[PDB]
């Protein structure tokens, strides 16, 4: 999965 | 509420210490609590209600994951019927999981979004409208999951706008969401092309403003620009 | 109660997947309501009822030593004082800690004790009644401490006379049983000694009946031997 | 803090 914040 | 009876400022005590204690369902209910006494969050006060609620559904996330491969498992050719238990629990932890963003939703709704006037509350909150949507347009299969769809883009493109014009190219606030409206479009709206342009123009302003920073400011806004390049990096 | 209308069948099911999702208090809450069906636990059964209730009960303890030294280091001269809120919360996650360990204890007590008539399930449903005494007794500061204490001593007692008199000494339930009363010696009955005789008795012994073992018999019996050592090496 | 299981 990408990378969120 | 539950929580109608217990000091503001207690109930940020409170949040803290569930941080600490690693009790984020505590955390995220003293911070509801905390946001229903009516007055504005401060930015510490903000955090503590993001950190709380993204662990909670952070989890919810993984666990609907694991249950969706094991019901998409059951369905595929040569399969032994099994009956509807993998269904009915993958339908709870969503269920449950649509609550959580529904009660986040509610919160920004009545009253932090429209009682927030400065740009770094109101893209922080913005942002989390547009993430809270994603998580519900993760799940969201039926005559909806367009106009989810189209919620969370439009939390996401108000908050750019503002970002764009009130803040600087390495402000984190700024980034982080740069960061998530990127991943929106690569993982929910079918659009990697715009996923990788947004990561990589955001990477690059914010590159050539870092001159600007402070040494503890410069480490901040390099760790979420390596978040952007790893993205990258897996898209490209 | 709440599970009452749902099949045993499709109890343990779900419990299996909530295993797989990481859901520890919904697998708990799935097994509560097969052992409120009235029928007697296979060993794949109970396996999962205590699984599910260790993690539950796991991050509760976890939770409740962060937050007691927390509350420690407010009682030390030069502390300034934060008011109630530590307190009240430590009391909160002991409460909550102390009705995990109330609802485990009455599924044995109703029915599942007197029921267990083979060894293997009699000493597992002991061993899991002095286990969550121990817990009750790691958060006991009262009155009843004491009384809390010999509750787990008895349990596990009863337990270690029965694996004693049925089962091989490398039996896995007989040296997890050894190895749980042994940590009770140290930690809550102030009997270090008692603790590493009880250690070292239980290693020698599985020891010279390994010859006795398949490979996968022998692969389980040295990984529990291997906790035992790690224990008395922390000891001496 | 001792192992256990
Ligand atoms: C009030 C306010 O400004 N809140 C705030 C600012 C910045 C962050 C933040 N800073 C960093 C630095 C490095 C990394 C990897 C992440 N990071 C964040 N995360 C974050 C969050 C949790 C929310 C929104 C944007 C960002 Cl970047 C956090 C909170
Ligand atoms: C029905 C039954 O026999 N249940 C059962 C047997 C054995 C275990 C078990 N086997 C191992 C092997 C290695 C290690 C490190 C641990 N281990 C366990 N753990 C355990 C449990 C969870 C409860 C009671 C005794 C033991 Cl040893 C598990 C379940
Ligand atoms: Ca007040
Ligand atoms: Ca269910
Ligand atoms: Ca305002
Ligand atoms: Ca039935
Ligand atoms: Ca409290
Ligand atoms: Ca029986």
């Amino acid at each position: 999965f990408p990378a969120t914040v | 509420g539950a929580m109608g009876s217990m000091e503001r400022a207690s109930l940020i005590q409170k949040a803290k210490l569930a941080e600490q204690a690693e009790r984020y369902e505590d955390m995220a209910a003293f911070m509801k609590g905390a946001v229903e006494k009516g007055e504005e969050l401060s930015c510490e006060e903000r955090n503590l209600l993001s950190v709380a609620y993204k662990n909670v559904v952070g989890g919810q996330r993984a666990a609907w994951r694991v249950l969706s491969s094991i019901e998409q498992k059951s369905n595929e050719e040569g399969s032994e019927e099994k009956g509807p238990e993998v269904r009915e629990y993958r339908e709870k932890v969503e269920t449950e999981l649509q609550g959580v963003c529904d009660t986040v939703l509610g919160l920004l709704d009545s009253h932090l979004i429209k009682e927030a006037g400065d740009a770094e509350s109101r893209v922080f909150y913005l942002k989390m409208k547009g993430d809270y949507y994603r998580y519900l347009a993760e799940v969201a299969t039926g005559d909806d999951k367009k106009r989810i769809i189209d919620s969370a883009r439009s939390a996401y493109q108000e908050a750019m706008d503002i970002s764009k014009k009130e803040m600087p190219p390495t402000n984190p606030i700024r980034l982080g969401l740069a960061l998530n409206f990127s991943v929106f479009h690569y993982e929910i709206a079918n659009s990697p092309e715009e996923a990788i342009s947004l990561a990589k123009t955001t990477f690059d302003e914010a590159m050539a403003d870092l001159h600007t920073l402070s040494e503890d400011s410069y480490k901040d806004s390099t760790l979420i620009m390596q978040l952007l390049r790893d993205n990258l990096t897996l898209w490209t």
